[PDB]
């Protein structure tokens, strides 16, 4: 019968026709009552087909082979091949085999005939243009390393629990995919996002080696782990798996964390660890969540910047090489510039600004670079407003290092501080003094920046005073001194924040902008240069109301309740609301600071 | 034969001699420590730094000091300390930072 | 006055003019308040014993200091000092100095009654030899890393909470160490044991790189990390930590670990993790301890062999590679000998049986590995008996699955047995007797070694089995068979073990020895050649007793009434057909009287 | 002209040619796996050790069955699988045993 079979299938009889050598390896298999055949190593060219029944494994690794023998014609549970060549998967299975094992072929394509057998089939190191529309029932672990796969099916086996696939070029997923399904590697793929309804028992997630710009919000919760390690994400996502154990985001361009870990419960019994290394943090995230951790009461995760312990470190840079970070692309002849302009006073305090403003998320957009670049180099020209922005940088880190987002406010002012100075103003009041209501308007969104910092972690102050600022440009009426710019977010803003900015910064114009206009500051520069005999007849005013008979009434009732300068500082004041509404009153626009809103 | 005691670190004061220090390696590898006084997980990692240039006598043992030389600190980046980088033919190599024994140590042997 | 002192210091007028560098920065943080005065890399070789009471951190590092300038005074809270040529320290220091560092110096010994406002004390890569008596009690952390201490001193300040001493030339660790203690770093030292006394506040404990063989049973219950690696540790205590949570106990000698971890507890939020790599262990205990940590109805500690996931895997080595892990002399003419022994078959049997029987604790031993040594070179020229111990493997391996004991029972035995056919017993049947108790006291210790093992996790079946032959010696008259060994352990056995089976032993052979005598056994290979007449005559007696005898139709017809056992029958005639034969020859001599009581 | 597919991990059965395969090395360093075609934990190791070969092409990559080779893993002790053994010229270096792709791609940096 199978003494027939063989004996006549060696007369192929291609050189190094050592098939004896299996067929003393063959009937000692069965003599010895084994259902283990060992096939390694023949030099081989072709291999008898017919043999045999009654071998639940055989092994076929270390073989010259090129395909499948014809008609196998036996019962086997499991069948290994190894570092040969194949075409393919001749149709010829029966449907007793179990598992197979195919690690390194010439393979092309899909046969997509089912033994309905299987539940283990690796594909490792073999090329395949795609995956059968629908797999056998009883497929439990499918592994494709090393391919090339274009496109997933709709519908895998519904009981599939291990899929592993590092295919080179495989870009995106089915949205849906088995639910049972538990494991899942996807790395060296190239991919670009993530499905936003997975299977709702995964609970192992691999996409690592692939370049991915924001992972989906919500996620199963089954998941236990999570390797998103180097990608170029920008944001984790806020609404992180409940039985989240571990999570690597190593390698990629995180700058702040995700707000919503103020206690995030980790059903784990283990402490929930996210790790996140080689990411450009601001030092706001760094300080914060460190600090945080030094608090025995915090119950959140684990973030791990580095490992382990460690110490930041605040180096301020040189000026020059901090405006090659808003300067992209600019020749020598600036470098050399900016190095001369580094021997001035308040220089130091400049070049550390330059640096915590774009130590964040929003503002390293190329578009708010671009004006930042266009507001340095009107500076590089200037010299003359430089010294004034250098020294509100001074003033600005001397009371508190936090305090960069109202400089930059006062560094814009400045730009009219000069002009009105320069005499750039030839009696345009109407013209001012709308972005002299601006200024206003950014003066009130400074302050409810500054209240909106002390109920977030992460989210840097010049974040939200730029997102007020931009989402607001046209309910606000910002259509000057401020040039739109599409943000990554909304800077952590919620809706109803909105519908407060507008009411309260409306009205405050509304109620006190006469007085504010008055006091506000450029506009004496321009009043210097419209009126000086005026202007000098309340300044001597001033000057004689210092002798004032009424001016010991009101320090000898304060004594009983230095002291004199308040009451000075509130009588001058008046005397500049006055010179104000009416010289103001001269050029026919007293009318303008009226009201204006509703 | 001449022998000295202390450890193989050599300490840097200048800039310019911090570049020649490198420069005068070779084949070598350079592993620069970034610590300073003030800070407390340097001091955990301090003593073990210097016994590590006693066992590796082929690679060479720099510690810049964050403090004093603010301009090397801002040329290579320091961001936190102690942070440990690793040069070789006068280019970056590794860069690694955290108060670890582990693997600073496994770090030197990945690249010699 | 400071200015004064300070550009005096120009007038000793050294070579180095780096000298006002330092004054510079004296006077620059004086005005601008730096609350600390920073000066380095200078290269000075002294320094004024008069600063500025605005200072409070003081740094010199990394200049040649010689020596130290006497009495320095002000108000100096921390005082760095490190990579400086220095010889030794005043008694005279500000008593207002809390922390003090000094690393890669040159101190060769600490003088008397330093600063009591002291908490810390850094002294990594000096030479300190020997370590004072009495230090300031406000001390909290010491380090001496890189430093030859023969010996600690037996009193400490008591409220240290880091002690650092890895560093070399520790014999041993004083019983009274400071009770506020929470980290002890006893790293790359030379020493052999720990003390039984240790701080109960203790947290973290290293002691890798050193000599220590046991760990002691009364450790701290507060001790939450354990490194014991680089080591030469023979077991682990059955008494672990309380609050542990991890051990590293890697690079060590281990070959089975303690009976005692069972659920153990886990006091800890984290699973206590055990490391134990690089440790030639038995299969036994490899096997079982991954069938618990397989099983989801463990509640125990992770025990880590690898990395790391991992199969055991099954070979046997070849048997001349075998037989040389007994014997230590290598010699050509030997070896060759054992593979000539390899041909024949049932070999692969007895190699296989050599490894699993050094397989665990006890039997690697090198005086049980003598007389194993002496066994086998009694194998190297009988052939007779070398083809029959081989036989005896061959039925160990199909006989269920881990029976290795009875094994080598049956082989000791089966010398007896050959000793016998030879003949080496003509009329020393007085002389057997005594041999032929000795063995049946021995298969009562087999099988109180099998009922023992059954409760044993990682205790092979081998060592309880020679644990009892060797603790009950005395007791049992085992001066053959049996030779006066050391163990390094009594392999689980109790006492209330060895008084139990020294009782049954006894009693079983005061009524069983009798018969147990005639079914055995090499004796009989003696009647064939004192008595063949009677040999031959009792054969012809059991042929005529089984032909037509009436016990056999009273059981057939018995069998029917309750629902081949005719052999079952014949073994029955035959234990009395061997007792009757025995009583004869017994009263042919002096020798019917040693099987007596006896006992 | 010459690109076959089937990696640059190399297999093995005569042990006498196993030997010579260390020499025919000489001073470069060589990779050793044992692994077994019905080992569960080893099967999640064997793909990427292969992947690893062509990576670090300057080391060479050897296979060993313990099953069709019942005299090496004798000869080299193998006890856990999968076990991986490095070899420059003769003489140990370092051995582990394990599940462990991390272990395994860190310890050749770590040598070489």
């Amino acid at each position: 019968e199978l003494i027939w079979s063989e004996w006549v299938k060696e007369a192929p009889a291609k050189e190094a026709a050592n098939r004896e050598e299996a067929v003393q390896r063959m009937r000692d298999c069965l003599k010895n009552n084994k259902t283990e055949l060992r096939l390694k190593i023949l030099g081989l060219t072709t291999i008898p087909a017919y043999i045999p029944e009654q071998i639940t494994t055989l092994i076929l690794d270390n073989n010259e082979l090129k395909s499948l023998p014809e008609n196998l014609q036996g019962n086997i549970k499991t069948l290994y091949a190894n570092s040969n060549q194949l075409t393919s998967i001749p149709a010829t299975l029966p449907d007793t085999i179990q598992e197979m094992e195919l690690s390194i072929n010439r393979i092309t394509e899909l046969p997509e005939r089912l033994p309905s057998a299987l539940q283990s089939l690796d594909l490792f190191h073999n090329k395949i243009s795609c995956l059968p529309e629908n797999l056998p029932e009883e497929l439990r672990y499918l592994s494709v390393y090393d391919n090339s796969i274009r496109t997933l099916p709709a519908h895998l086996p519904s009981e599939i629990t291990h899929l592993n696939v590092q295919s080179n070029s495989l870009t995106a997923l089915p949205e849906t995919l088995p639910p049972g399904l538990k494991t899942l590697e996807a790395g060296e793929n190239a991919l670009t996002s993530l499905p936003a309804s997975l299977p709702p028992e995964l609970q192992v997630l691999d996409v690592s080696k692939n370049q991915i710009t924001v992972l989906p919000e919500t996620l199963p919760p089954t998941i236990t782990t999570l390797d998103v390690s180097r990608n170029a994400l920008t944001n984790l996502p806020e609404n992180l798996p409940a039985a989240l154990q571990i999570m690597q985001a190593s390698r990629n361009n995180l700058v702040r964390l995700p707000e919503s870990l103020p206690h995030f419960r980790g059903e784990g019994p283990q402490p929930t660890r996210i790790i996140v290394e080689y990411n450009p943090f601001s030092e706001r995230t760094i300080q914060n969540m460190q600090r945080l951790m030094s608090s025995v009461d915090y119950q959140g995760p684990r973030v791990l910047f580095a490992m382990g312990d460690f110490s930041i470190v605040r180096v301020t840079r040189p000026l020059h090489q901090a405006v090659q970070g808003w300067l992209t692309s600019l020749e020598e002849e600036d470098v050399n510039q900016w190095r001369a302009f580094e021997a001035e006073a308040n220089a130091a305090a400049f070049s550390g600004f330059l640096d915590y403003l774009g130590d964040t998320q929003n503002t390293r957009h190329p578009d708010f670079k671009e004006q930042v670049s266009a507001w340095l180099m009107r500076l590089a020209e200037d010299s003359a407003l430089r010294e004034t922005v250098f020294i509100i940088a001074m003033n600005a880190t001397i009371s508190c290092e936090d305090r960069v987002t109202l400089a930059y406010h006062q560094m814009q002012e400045a730009t009219l501080v000069h002009d009105a100075e320069r005499g750039a103003f030839d009696s345009h009041l109407a013209e001012l003094i709308m972005a002299g209501r601006e200024i206003f308007r950014l003066e009130q969104i400074e302050s409810l920046a500054r209240e909106k910092v002390k109920r977030l972690f992460f989210i840097d102050e010049v974040e939200v005073f730029l997102g007020f600022q931009n989402q607001l440009r046209e309910s606000l009426s910002l259509t000057t001194m401020t040039r739109d710019m599409r943000f990554y977010n909304v800077s952590g803003i919620t809706e109803s924040d909105l519908d407060e900015a507008e009411i309260r910064i409306k009205m405050a114009e509304n109620r006190d902008f006469h007085k504010w206009f008055a006091l506000w500051g450029p506009w004496h520069k321009v009043l210097e240069r419209i009126a000086p005999e005026e202007w000098r007849e309340m300044m001597a005013k001033r000057d004689e109301c210092i002798e004032t008979d009424e001016y010991q009434s009101r320090v000898n009732a304060e004594l009983e309740d230095a002291i004199g300068i308040k009451i000075m500082e509130e009588i001058n004041q008046t005397l500049f609301t006055e010179i104000m509404e009416n010289i103001l009153l001269k050029k026919e626009v007293s009318s303008l600071m009226s009201a204006y809103w509703r | 034969h001449h022998h000295h005691h202390g450890s193989m670190v050599k300490q840097i004061e200048s800039k310019t001699a911090f570049q020649e220090a490198l420069d005068a390696a070779g084949d070598k590898l350079v592993v620069v420590d970034f610590s300073a006084t003030w800070c407390g997980p340097c001091k955990m990692i301090k003593p073990f730094f210097h016994s590590l240039s006693e066992k590796y006598s082929n690679v060479i043992f720099l510690e810049v000091d964050v403090d004093d030389c603010q301009d090397v600190a801002s040329e290579c980046e320091v961001k936190c300390m102690p942070t440990f980088q690793f040069f070789k033919k006068g280019q970056k190599v590794g860069e690694f930072s955290g108060a670890n024994k582990e693997k600073l140590e496994a770090t030197i042997n990945e690249l010699v």
